[PDB]
């Protein structure tokens, strides 16, 4: 009689945890692909730095 | 079992852009990044297997730049027929929903090897986690270029590869969407 | 949008059957057109187009340059072959194979079979279909070896058929990386 | 009466997802060990680069 | 009659694997945060190296 | 839509410490690490979007050091009122039990910009996986500093941010604990 | 514990409505006190404190320095605006919002509502509460934009109420990154 | 609580190989890679705790090379008894099926410190994700060396550590297999 | 296979009870044989073998070299001790302990107990077995501290016994990193 409740109790928490676990796994696996990327190069945009002078 | 080893050392003017690579049956052994002055191996496993002196490559590109200036004066400033870059959007593996893939934008059969490629997810630019391979050569000397976007596939997002090349009057917009 | 100028050397190294015969094709291409084509088979310094004629003459004028190019057949190509053999010539990565149905036209039921050979090296694949253990023909419409740029290839050979849950729809793959032909089956 | 079907419905998908999830986790944990490796050094093998000359 | 045993058989192993799987996932996600850290700088502590001389 | 771009190039004496950064509405675009001589972008996504020449910044800090020596002789060696560093311990996101967070120790309103910050988990020092941002500026010219400790939250562990500043007679010990 | 000396320049760039009007405030602050305050609005080289008076005179003595500072209004501030616009001015990251109850005093039941807007940029958030679709007031006690240093902000706006499982307790967020006001609801 | 700090700066001829390290009770504090000219800490946590100037070490190895040449002329070119490298294959932790481990090949009691170690999985070379520690010293001055292969344990795969040393007439082939 | 030549200095630093007494043993070993053995306990420059006799004489000829070596007892060893204390001398990592049965011979049932102390530092472990709360002896056959090279140690102490599901088979570990002896139990 209690088996239905117990199974759903196990079923609910395992499903909820695993759904978020799959997402954080696939996204983690996606971070590995990003970390394996060839490190794109330096663009042509160059931020400019002012040149301070001495206080005489 | 025939194989070909090539060495591409192109330099463009006016763009102040030059590269270096070793071609093994079309694929790239490595490429010497001028900015970082590093021997960037296409696969890091090759760095654990071989080696290369990056400073030597930069000397060649300086010589390649010099020759192009010499050729430009001798050629009476003749331009280049800007071939349209036929673009095909593909994936490294069959697209798997919510399973990381690297969209590959094949900028193929174009010259000069300076192009503006931008990945558009739902119409907006993507500049986070987007890679590109150095301009790869071909038998008829029209460059190839692959752009890699490691993405989690989703039907909600529609990707694009805007390819701005001087041979194209209007920008090219190839499209990809999850259908498998 | 200004006129451009491009100078891309192409120092090619053609060796057959390992290093039994090595061909060193030295190509200096300007604006998608060749200038000089120093070749080891010819040995003599030549020029293809009229623009590259002065370039060849200057380089063959000095005997040292000739020796450097002629010695490059074994110093450049042959030595590099041994260095790069271990991970490029001997490189045998597994040809992952998947077979899925597809539709030739939108809004229509599946009527195509694609034997997806993605992620292999080198590019010497072979594809042959089967039905109930019997080879099928007239389905060799291949999309060609699509290079992925990450030292891998990709091919989508398509054979047209209508699934009926009565056949096995077996594709096959023959690559140097595997000593035994890689099979794959798909039933509706 | 339907409990048997529902439990197996939950049981099947949780088992199938988790098996592939464990493999992609252990292999990911294996990538961490590889990323923690001491970055093996440059071997004695040296690919050779030709030296192009000027066009006079 | 056997459903209770089968459900617990699935329930036990899925729970045990997932508990360790969640920990190795969160800790892995924690390694990503550590790998995303700004690489703290060189401290003021400097280990000293002796200078060997020649054998005449 | 008003925005401010600032450039902080402080150098302290006697401490032999100087830094460089670009301030965009308080946040930091990047900072040139003197030790590594590298343009360390606050977000690596900025390196794929912009660039900076790190060697130029080191020239400024050398000039900044020179001016401070010039000012020190002209100022008759006047000291600095060591403002107490008000410290607040926060988290980047609402603390989630067993879900990685970056504790943030806000060393705020202090000068000189040299502080001793140590993370104490259960009373013991933590020197593994602990990061800090360069000394960030403020409107009234009192530095900020964030210390990042990527941690798996747990009630068993109690964290601390020991902040040793010369303005403080006794060390400051702010506390954090999981309560949500 | 020895006397210290600090020299922190602050080269500020104030531009309004993009680059319609650019203000270049050049601040050289010594020991939390200013020395010179070269400003583009003024244009003339000035000094705030008496200590920085000699510094301003030397720098305005040379006309080249004046031109460099005056040209910096468009060479430094304006050019950098275009370079840094793409990822800072146009930067619109999503304002993750969570709403949780809290207790004003220890050992007491929850009596506060915190609308946690954590992880957004830029810092122009707006928070307004609702009850059963009706806006609630007298709950605008905000903790201020707490900077996280990782190019993100954080704010905990608190409104006092006693949960009774009869209301909806709706908070709202209005940020440039989202075209539609971000809502959030919480029921006991 | 006795401790020993040692400094190993060996250089071999003819091999053009030299190294540098700090020994703390046998373990290695760090080692200065000649190729990268970097202070490679054995644990990166030490870099966040201490520092070292790598260029100084390279000066010593140049002096060490010079002395060896001086000693070689003075020693009338006497060779070295090539001790056989006793090899033991172990794991960092009890092998756990399908749980990442680092096989450790203990190339122990050998000289000269130049060996050819290759990991063979099912009889084929493995050159992807395989690390090695610098030649570590011992009390009787016979080098140690650890080779690390982060592997997912499996009964299907049988690993090997081929150790080619001039003291060995035939190559050594130690074996590992999952049995726990 | 050519004759080799090896020059490995070994600059040892022996300090006892922190830095109460520091011994600086400067060893220059050539081909697994010593040449000079400059020691702080002796202070005078010596040489062990006949080959290193000229080397010692040249180095003690200059008084500056003597001062450098003599000052190295506190400049080199003592200063480094403080620098490297925080993460090496004070380094106390947890001694992970597992106990599993094993078979002395193949194809035979388990008849050994291995108390695996893997992953600790420093190497001052102690192992003692127990049965039903009573200490067992004659089982101190240890494999020794097997260094893992990753700043960790490993030891497999083996005690011979036959499981019968009647005892507790308790092993124990005493390490500086833990204030309380680490226990472990195993029942068949």
């Amino acid at each position: 009689l209690a088996g239905q409740a117990t199974t759903a109790y196990f079923l609910y928490q395992q499903q909820g945890r695993l759904d978020k676990l799959t997402v954080t796994s696939q996204n983690l696996q996606l971070e590995n692909l990003r970390m394996k990327l060839p490190k794109p190069p330096k663009p042509v945009s160059k931020m400019r730095m002012a040149t301070p002078l001495l206080m005489q | 079992e025939e194989h070909v080893i090539i060495q591409a050392e192109f330099y463009l003017n006016p763009d102040q852009s030059g590269e270096f690579m070793f071609d093994f049956d079309g694929d790239e052994i490595f490429h010497v990044d001028m900015a970082k002055k590093e021997t960037v191996w296409r696969l890091e496993e090759f760095g654990r297997f071989a080696s290369f002196e990056a400073q030597g490559a930069l000397a060649n590109i300086a010589v390649d730049k010099a020759n192009l200036e010499i050729m430009t004066k001798r050629s009476n400033y003749t331009p280049i027929t800007n071939v349209p870059p036929e673009v095909t959007v593909l994936t490294n593996s069959p697209v798997e929903l919510r399973e990381p893939n690297v969209l590959i934008c094949f900028i193929d059969k174009f010259t000069p090897p300076v192009v503006n490629v931008t990945w558009l997810r739902n119409g907006k630019p993507v500049t986070t986690g987007v890679s590109e391979t150095v301009f790869l050569p071909r038998e008829d000397h029209l460059f190839r270029k692959f752009h890699y976007l490691p993405f989690l596939p989703s039907t909600e997002d529609v990707y694009d590869c805007r390819v701005e090349h001087w041979g194209l009057d209007e920008p090219l917009l190839k499209h990809w969407e999850f259908d498998a | 949008t200004r006129p451009r100028f491009l100078w891309q050397p192409k120092r090619e190294c053609h060796f057959f059957n390992g290093t039994e015969r090595v061909r060193f094709l030295d190509r200096y291409f300007y604006n998608q057109e060749e200038s000089v084509r120093f070749d080891s088979d010819v040995g003599e310094f030549r020029a293809v187009t009229e623009l590259g004629r002065p370039d060849a003459e200057y380089w063959n004028s000095q005997k040292d340059i000739l020796e450097q190019a002629r010695a490059a057949v074994d110093t450049y190509c042959r030595h590099n072959y041994g260095v790069v053999e271990s991970f490029t010539v001997q490189r045998r990565v597994q040809p992952k194979v998947t077979v899925y149905p597809s539709k030739t036209q939108p809004l229509q039921h599946h009527n195509l079979l694609v034997c997806s050979v993605s992620g292999f090296y080198p590019g010497s694949i072979e594809v042959r279909w089967f039905l109930n253990g019997q080879e099928e023909k007239a389905g060799m419409v291949s999309t060609g070896l699509i290079q992925n740029g990450d030292w891998t290839f990709q091919t989508l050979v398509m054979l047209e058929t209508v699934p009926r849950s009565g056949e096995v729809y077996t594709c096959q793959v023959e690559h140097p990386s595997v000593t035994s032909p890689l099979t794959v089956e798909w039933r509706a």
